[PDB]
RNA sequence: CGCACGGAGGCGAAGAACCACAGAUUUCCGAAUGAGAAUCUCUAACAAUUGCUUCGCGCAAUGAGGAACCCCGAGAACUGAAACAUCUCAGUAUCGGGAGGAACAGAAAACGCAACGUGAUGUCGUUAGUAACCGCGAGUGAACGCGAUACAGCCCAAAC
RNA sequence: ACUCGUACGGUCACUGAAUCCUGCCCAGUGCAGGUAUCUGAACACCUCGUACAAGAGGACGAAGGACCUGUCAACGGCGGG
RNA sequence: GCUUUACUGCAGGCUGUCGCUGAGGACUCUCACUCCGGGAGGAGGACACCGAUAGCCGGGCA
């Protein structure tokens, strides 16, 4: 909520959740804030993803900005779990990081076209 | 390269700043409706517990208790007593409001043990801290390397007789050397003077 | 006045106490009750 | 010394409280959302062990037997309305903004809702003044102009018993008896027939206050007796 | 066949008595815990607060005691100063909370015989009534070091 | 607590049924109101000082006080020539 | 024990200042906070309450 600046639409999501289940299966993902963190720091993230429900926000608070000023974009999740299972885990997941994309390359490509039409 | 862990960290450098400011405000709205303790899931502090000995295991509890800001609630002399002896106003008692939080937390949960608290701010008449208790009887930290030490007879109500690092402090043991002549093996050893 | 069912317990128990030493402990330790309590020399619990 | 008795008065211990469990009813008004759809026919006619004056029974359309502040000419039989669009008559319960000016009015409410607060005893009155979209001017029956917010609720009339103080008690027995009703100690001791460790104005070889009778607001309890920030004193001037 | 030397009777070579260890039994109240109650009663009980959890009191914890010792809090006054207020009595008496068989302390953001030196911590002897405090009055009062005792060093947080 | 109370109330005091009455004094003390001007602490602010600090000074100025007024069924006073 | 314009202090009241505390030497606002309302919502509002400190009064108490 504090860190979330634009709101993203379900349909948005769907389509973001679904290339994140096939970069796993084809690439490479980061799981957990701090790997996720990493990530933009080292440069090797393409596409990052944040949940909306996590409490304490300070977790989290730092992806906006960090994101910015490394060029790497950035996608708001509404559910914790829903980003975990989609990282293939059975707990849920705080920040997901795709590092370098398989065979979703010009989903992803799309996703964070999309996502800069929406501010 | 940095941890996310330091970003934490560094937002609470300055509790009064940037998003953390907005937080606060609205966190504490919600913290002053709340109870004297409250058992929470996840600390606040992600950092700040991890580096005091939190783990996000089974037997880990975090609470939250809110303590009254200012001295002594000091109540006036009901008998004789010489001038030095007649305040009330200006009395502060010798134990910090960090103390206070662990032994209130402490009591609300008797099986559990205080392993150690930080800060999480304050409004205008009380300070919050959030304490981590630990579960002295559960296989989960009998058979944790780094936490089973809790588990000995003699860690038994370890707050209230100041074995806490904030109770250590606060007893005047941090300095090894000068200073701490009268603090050092117990307060009172040497005759209550620390 | 009304007493209860321990009440009676134990003023029973005193009235038995209030007995004397039996004349074959005066022989067997070869020669005086101390607990000698009357009713109205005397005052009881409760 | 010891505690004066304005002191021992605080602890609220049985000598100084109110006979609560003799009491009836915490006289408030009902609570309706909006439609003016309530009215209720009058009961009966009680006395009030609170506040020496006649309390009318009431039992509205929707079957709540609750006892209402009675207004002087309420009986039994009567209607009475409560709510917005409710008659302009005596023992109705409105709205300041629906009453018009120039109406005598009795247990005003301070902040809307709240029940009644102002111009409740025997006989007394507020009065209705001046309108406006965000005040009501109020006459208290002190004198006072209290500007009130137009939503505060009050019933028409002036309130029952009235004319209470004006026969004598003539005898302490009848005085006994009202304050045996009331939360207060009586008979009253004078300050002045005490000692000088029970009150300010005790001791001396004959009976006169020690310092003067005008005590400052900022004085202490226990030495706060007398004229308590008294302006003036006396008649004439 | 207790204290306890009686009367009657009985037990013991089927090895009793007696002693050591272990076990059985172990009413009611009592932290007292199903609810109530001056040791009793009324209609299935971890009451209460917690952790885990199959989310069910299913598995566990706390409570109270103990000669003093120990640790953490609250904290007088008589008294001394030939009065008395700071000071002193004294962080004493007393009070609240809590652990153990011992507590507490403890591996340097130390010391500072200033060194090319020491090397976790208690404690004992000394340092010393020294430094320091103080209506600079009365009084108060360490430490480093040294000689001893005993010695033991380690684990996280983060980086990856 | 007062208070299931709301000024026709209840708090704090004085006097002490009724009847006839209750004079003069506000200088002191008390209480209260006002106040151009004067006085009036700390914080922040300015000058000096200190590579910082202690510290010295200035500006501003709350209640309070000075000053003015009201008040004796307020403490009390009602003399000498 | 008691009194007071005895000495020294301690409560308490009044008052400034700092924190809570926010947006656009006088003013507007609403988002903290307070109160009323069962609720919707209403009043008030960066004040008040509370924490801290400073000046005044302060036999109420030691
Ligand atoms: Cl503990
Ligand atoms: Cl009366
Ligand atoms: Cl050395
Ligand atoms: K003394
Ligand atoms: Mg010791
Ligand atoms: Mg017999
Ligand atoms: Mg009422
Ligand atoms: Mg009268
Ligand atoms: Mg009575
Ligand atoms: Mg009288
Ligand atoms: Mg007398
Ligand atoms: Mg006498
Ligand atoms: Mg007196
Ligand atoms: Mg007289
Ligand atoms: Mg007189
Ligand atoms: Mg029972
Ligand atoms: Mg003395
Ligand atoms: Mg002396
Ligand atoms: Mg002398
Ligand atoms: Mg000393
Ligand atoms: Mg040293
Ligand atoms: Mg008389
Ligand atoms: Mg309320
Ligand atoms: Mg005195
Ligand atoms: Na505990
Ligand atoms: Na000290
Ligand atoms: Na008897
Ligand atoms: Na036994
Ligand atoms: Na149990
Ligand atoms: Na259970
Ligand atoms: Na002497
Ligand atoms: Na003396
Ligand atoms: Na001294
Ligand atoms: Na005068
Ligand atoms: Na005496
Ligand atoms: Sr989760
Ligand atoms: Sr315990
Ligand atoms: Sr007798
Ligand atoms: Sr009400
Ligand atoms: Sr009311
Ligand atoms: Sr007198
Ligand atoms: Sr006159
Ligand atoms: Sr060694
Ligand atoms: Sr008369
Ligand atoms: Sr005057």
């Amino acid at each position: 909520p504090v860190y979330v600046d634009f709101d993203v639409p379900a349909d948005l999501e769907d389509d973001a959740l679904e290339a994140l289940e096939v970069a796993r299966d084809t690439g490479a993902v980061k799981k957990g804030t701090n790997e996720t963190t990493k990530s933009i720091e080292r440069g090797s993230a393409e596409l990052v993803f944040v949940a909306e429900d996590v409490q304490p926000e300070e977790i989290v608070m730092h992806i906006p900005e960090l994101a910015d000023e490394k060029g790497v974009p950035f996608i708001f999740v509404e559910q914790q779990d829903d980003l975990g299972h989609a990282a293939g885990l059975e707990v849920g997941s705080a920040a997901a990081a795709v590092t370098d994309a398989g065979e979703a390359d010009a989903d992803v490509e799309d996703i964070a076209d999309k996502v800069e039409e929406l501010r | 390269a940095r941890s996310a862990y330091s970003y934490i960290r560094d937002a609470w450098k300055n509790p009064g700043d940037g998003q953390l400011a907005e937080l606060q405000w609205q966190r504490q709205q919600e913290w002053r409706n709340e109870g004297a303790v409250e058992r929470i899931e996840r600390p606040t502090r992600l950092d700040k517990a991890r580096s005091q000995g939190y783990k996000a295991k089974q037997g880990v509890i975090v609470a939250r208790v809110s303590v009254r800001k200012g001295s002594a609630r000091k109540r006036r002399h009901k008998a004789g007593r010489r001038s030095k002896r007649q305040g009330v106003t200006r009395i502060t008692r010798r134990k910090d409001i960090q103390r206070v939080a662990e032994e209130r937390a402490s009591r609300t949960f008797p099986n559990l043990r205080v392993l150690n608290s930080y800060s999480v701010g304050q409004d205008g008449r009380q300070k919050w801290h959030e304490v981590i208790l630990i579960d002295p009887n559960h296989p989960a930290i009998q058979n944790d390397d780094d936490l089973s030490w809790i588990c000995a007879d003699d860690q038994a109500d370890r707050v209230f007789r100041g074995l806490t690092g904030a109770g250590r402090r606060n007893r005047g043991l941090s300095g090894k050397g000068k200073g701490s002549e009268k603090t050092r093996p117990s307060l009172r050893s040497n005759g209550g003077k620390g | 006045g009304k007493k209860s069912k321990a009440t009676k317990k134990r003023l029973a128990k005193l009235d038995n106490q209030n007995s004397r030493v039996p004349a074959w402990v005066m022989l067997k330790t070869d020669r005086r009750n101390h607990k000698r309590r009357h009713w109205r020399r005397n005052d009881t619990d409760e | 010394g010891r505690r004066i008795q304005g002191q021992r008065r605080g602890r609220g211990t049985s000598t100084f409280r109110a006979p609560s469990h003799r009491y009836k009813a915490d006289l408030e008004h009902r609570k309706v959302e909006d439609g003016d759809v309530i009215a209720g026919t009058v009961v009966d006619i009680e006395h009030d062990p609170a506040r020496s004056a006649p309390v009318a029974a009431v039992e509205f359309e929707d079957g709540d037997r609750r006892l209402i502040l009675a207004p002087e000419g309420v009986g039994v039989g009567d209607e009475l309305q409560v709510g917005v669009s409710a008659e302009i008559a005596p023992g109705n319960t409105l709205p300041l903004a629906e009453i018009p000016e120039g109406v005598p009015v009795c247990n005003v409410e301070s902040s809307p809702g709240d029940g009644g607060k102002f111009a409740r005893a025997s006989g007394v009155n507020a009065q209705l003044l001046t309108h406006d979209r965000n005040v009501a001017v109020v006459k208290l029956p002190s004198g006072e102009m209290k500007r009130l917010d137009p939503q505060c609720r009050a019933t028409i009339g002036v309130v029952a018993g009235g004319g209470r103080t004006d026969k004598p008690f003539v005898k302490a027995g009848n005085k006994h008896h009202k304050m045996k009703a009331r939360g207060t100690k009586w008979p009253n001791v004078r300050g002045v027939a005490m000692n000088a460790v029970d009150h300010p104005f005790g001791g001396g070889g004959r009976q006169h206050p020690g310092k003067p009778k005008s005590i400052s607001r900022n004085a202490p309890p226990g030495r706060k007796v007398g004229d308590i920030a008294s302006k003036r004193t006396g008649r004439g001037g």
